[PDB]
RNA sequence: CCCGCAGAAGAAGCACCGGCUAACUCCGGCCAGCAGCCCGGUAAUACGGAGGGUGCAAGCGUUAAUCGGAAUUACUGGGCGUAAAGCGCACGCAGGCGGUUUGUUAAGUCAGAUGUGAAAUCCCCGGGCUCAACCUGGGAACUGCAUCUGAUACUGGCAAG
RNA sequence: AUGUUUUUUUUUUUUUUUUUUGAUUUGGUGAGAGG
């Protein structure tokens, strides 16, 4: 039922007395095609192991996102470190208009229809985080009503 | 202006059966449908994000037999039109005269249908239409003319169709050899394997 | 930045100069070879790269790379240059198979890019 | 046989969640019936009750 | 435009396949050559040829040129302790902005109308050329400008606090 | 007293078993024996 996308895998080095010890970082993201999303960042001497670790990480510490049908509920900005991200709800049929790491996270989340630009840095790890933040902060109509002491029809 | 080469190769490349051959003989017997074409067929590494989309696009294009510029134009039209873009595009594709003919069962393959259309066999509302890209409208009867009604190929095609599932959005008569395009098809009526969304995304680069 | 400031003095558009100014917004230009020679490229590469100093129609004296394997060019040979820089001071390529510059011999792939006619058989 | 005693469309697919002829080889669209297959898409014991 | 005649007949190339970037193998020595940015010194998927593939297709590449990507002049929409970026510090004219209450005005602001904003073009619904491009009917739009009639919260003017 | 004073590529691959709700495959007829 859960779908899992390895966004990026990057080789990182540590210099020691002998020379360079290489290792691999795997950035993954998992989701159930509904609100639940979670990214994981795993590290190991070999790639597959790292990926596995990342997946494991992702599977715990997931996060829920309120989705009005296939799309978002309102335009939402999300920032994290360099990567600042804008994403805007869009009409059925338009698809996920978004770039790179950002796209992957959206896809797993089960948003089908978005218009999304990543300003600033596009460092996958940061940008995915930013996206997640954006998703998280995004409140629903019901939630807003609850907050404000009103009905849903009062808010429209 | 047409793809004239090996048809099964395309299918192999795609992965699926594209219905580029009549369906008398099963596709697995005619070719290694699982294995990709060329010297490096058995090797199959996971494709990129762009690449998958591209592949999807190709598949659809291949299925209908529409070259790139035309496809692009169609996409644009769909975008312009109200409602879901991918769905619209699909509808447009369906609407093609040759495609309609194929659906009806006057052509064994889509290629055959196209050929028939070209050769002034088909009429739309009693007027000979020669263009394969002709967008057939709702309530537009489309028939074989009396000259081409004697052809053995047509009957074979019909027979083949009869084995094949009948589309709900048409109504065809085997004896009269005239079908009514009743309505533009819903997305549910078409094949589920086609990811229109990917195609849409590809052009929304 | 401040709106008032902007009003006072608006934002300057970055004027990007053309990296092929001897063309003067022409797709190609005709030129006569003042001299033809080989030159050694900068680090880390190693070769004798064939190049010709060309006096152009519009008056400029430039130096143009000669692509492909082998060339017929001499001094006083009328050639067409197209723009494109080889990665010191060469910002143009001779169009092979135009005017006096010949197509490359015995070439069968990317033939267009070296002026070569289709091989008959 | 399509369509004889032991049909596809009238009853169900021999294999579980598979079009016997060729489409749906995972667990996403359980139900679609293409014209090339004229087949339902359910369980292996679904034909025992139909 | 239509009808008849014959016979698969007269009709497919161009670029690319190291990564970005869809497509991989074999055979020929930092040369010959490639290159948009980041190969070649004898097992080169990067040079040249072949076979195989990929993308476009009566075109296909290259060059030039413009916008885009470039939130990389940032009105929308950036910054300035260390990355480029706070005048060495002040005073201060012009300029910009201006606490609070009432009254008034109605300049800004908002609303409605009238006149205009050529036609074509763009966009919407239609129609006509077998379809399409193309042609074409009606609409919408032309974000504005002017004038008249209102509204007076906010900003401004004037008067008193 | 002093060090940019012998660098050359000796190069990286994007979705199933969801912490114990799931796969190893054999139908009638007739004859004979044990209790
Ligand atoms: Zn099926």
């Amino acid at each position: 039922e859960l779908q899992e996308k390895l966004i990026a895998v990057n080789r990182v080095s540590k210099t020691v007395k002998g020379g360079r010890i290489f290792s691999f970082t795997a950035l993954t993201v998992v989701g159930d095609g509904n609100g639940r999303v979670g990214f994981g960042y795993g590290k190991a001497r070999e790639v597959p192991a790292a990926i596995q670790k990342a997946m494991e990480k992702a599977r715990r510490n997931m996060i829920n996102v309120a989705l009005n049908n296939g799309t978002l509920q309102h335009p939402v900005k999300g920032v994290h470190t360099g990567s600042r991200v804008f994403m805007q709800p869009a009409s059925e049929g338009t698809g996920i208009i978004a770039g790179g790491a950002m796209r992957a996270v959206l896809e797993v989340a089960g948003v089908h229809n978005v218009l999304a630009k990543a300003y600033g840095s596009t460092n996958p790890i940061n940008v995915v985080r930013a996206t997640i933040d954006g998703l998280e902060n995004m409140n629903s109509p019901e939630m807003v009503a609850a907050k404000r002491g009103k009905s849903v029809e009062e808010i429209l | 202006a047409r793809y004239l080469g090996p048809k099964l190769k395309l299918s192999r490349r795609e992965g699926t059966d594209l219905f580029l051959k009549s369906g008398v003989r099963a596709i697995d017997t005619k070719c290694k449908i699982e294995q990709a074409p060329g010297q490096h067929g058995a090797r199959k590494p996971r494709l990129s994000d762009y690449g998958v989309q591209l592949r999807e696009k190709q598949k659809v294009r291949r299925i209908y037999g529409v070259l790139e510029r035309q496809f692009r134009n169609y996409y644009k039209e769909a975008a312009r039109l109200k409602g879901n873009t991918g769905e619209n595009l699909l509808a447009l594709l369906e609407g093609r005269l040759d495609n309609v003919v194929y659906r009806m069962g006057f052509g064994a393959t889509r290629a055959e249908a196209r050929q028939l259309v070209s050769h002034k066999a088909i009429m739309v509302n009693g007027r000979v239409v020669n263009i394969a890209s002709y967008q057939v409208s709702p309530n537009d009867v489309v028939s074989i003319r009396e000259k081409a009604k004697k052809q053995s190929r047509v009957k074979a095609a019909l027979e083949l169709a009869e084995q094949r599932e009948k589309p709900t959005w048409l109504e065809v008569d085997a004896g009269k050899m005239e079908g009514t395009f009743k309505r533009k098809p819903e997305r549910s009526d078409l094949s589920a394997d086609i990811n229109e969304h990917l195609i849409v995304e590809l052009y929304s680069k | 930045a401040t709106v008032n400031q902007l009003v006072r003095k608006p934002r300057a558009r970055k004027v990007a100069k053309s990296n092929v100014p001897a063309l003067e917004a022409c797709p190609q230009k005709r030129g006569v070879c003042t001299r033809v020679y080989t030159t050694t490229p900068k680090k880390p590469n190693s070769a004798l790269r064939k190049v010709c100093r060309v006096r152009l129609t519009n008056g400029f004296e430039v130096t143009s790379y000669i692509g492909g394997e082998g060339h017929n060019l001499q001094e006083h040979s009328v050639i067409l240059i197209r723009g494109g820089r080889v990665k010191p001071g060469v910002r143009y390529h001779t169009v092979r198979g135009a005017l006096d510059c010949s197509g490359v011999k015995d070439r069968k792939q990317a033939r267009s890019k070296y002026g070569v006619k289709r091989p008959k058989a | 046989e399509r369509d004889g005693l032991f049909c596809a469309r009238i009853f169900g697919p021999v294999k579980d969640y598979e079009c016997l002829c060729g489409k749906y080889k995972r667990l996403k669209h359980r139900g679609v019936i293409c014209e090339k297959c004229g087949v339902e898409v359910t369980q292996t014991k679904v034909r025992r009750e139909r």
